[PDB]
């Protein structure tokens, strides 16, 4: 048996499970104490995604050991994102405005290409030039292309929660302001590109 | 259709 001391942030609780029991135990123990299910969240060990079957065992894990507990994303994220900490600075300048005519006139937005390992169409992360809003939409399709819609749905829902979400029928997706941007791209791992694209030319 | 500019504006306001 050893302790186990698992944070989402803001509330810290602490476990007590032998070596040999399935960590979902200790995942639905933190998760019922948030009023929340154990599929609305996911839980990392040194930046490792837990899953449920593993125990204590299976792991390195030792006493006192954090186990972060954040909420759940697709499985299978971009490789273009599997490091944060790539220099934004070369990016800059594959950022691209265009203009776009729309019924109340035209707008100016920010563009920025990322490679999509499932389509061949292209992706976008697009910034609109007047309020610096970033589609959160286009973040997250470009971060989990095999996400399916009920997976985004969630996520959207909690970005409305959470962050600060500008909705608007003449412009497709949910756009959020420059800092929340940033703070789903510390989710996503998509720091250098939205990091790129706030400090972009419009 | 497929060009970046094209693809961008139909990803925007569809």
């Amino acid at each position: 048996h050893i302790n186990l001391k698992v944070s989402d942030g803001s509330s810290e609780i602490f476990f007590k499970i032998k070596k040999t029991t399935p960590l979902r135990r200790l995942m639905e123990a933190f998760a019922k104490r948030q009023g929340k299910e154990m599929d609305s969240l996911r839980f990392l060990y040194d930046g490792i995604r837990i899953e449920a079957d593993q125990t204590p065992e299976d792991l390195d894990m030792e006493d006192n050991d954090i186990i972060e507990a954040h909420r759940s994303l697709p499985a299978e994220r971009n490789p273009l994102y599997k490091d944060d900490t790539l220099d934004h600075t070369p990016l800059i300048p594959k950022c691209r405005a265009q203009v776009i005519e729309f019924p109340d006139g035209p707008a100016t937005f920010v563009r920025l290409k990322c490679t999509n390992p499932e389509s061949k169409v292209p992706h976008f992360l697009m910034r609109m030039a007047k309020d610096s809003s970033i589609s959160a939409t286009s973040m997250f399709r470009s971060a989990f292309p095999k996400a399916t819609q009920e997976e985004e749905d969630l996520e959207m829902r909690w970005i409305r929660d959470n962050l600060n979400p500008i909705e608007d029928k003449r412009v497709a997706g949910l756009w959020v302001p420059p800092a929340d941007a940033l703070a789903l791209a510390k989710d996503y791992s998509m720091t250098p590109f939205i990091n790129a694209l706030l400090e972009a030319s419009s | 259709p497929l060009d970046d500019e094209e693809a961008f504006e139909k990803q925007v306001t569809s």
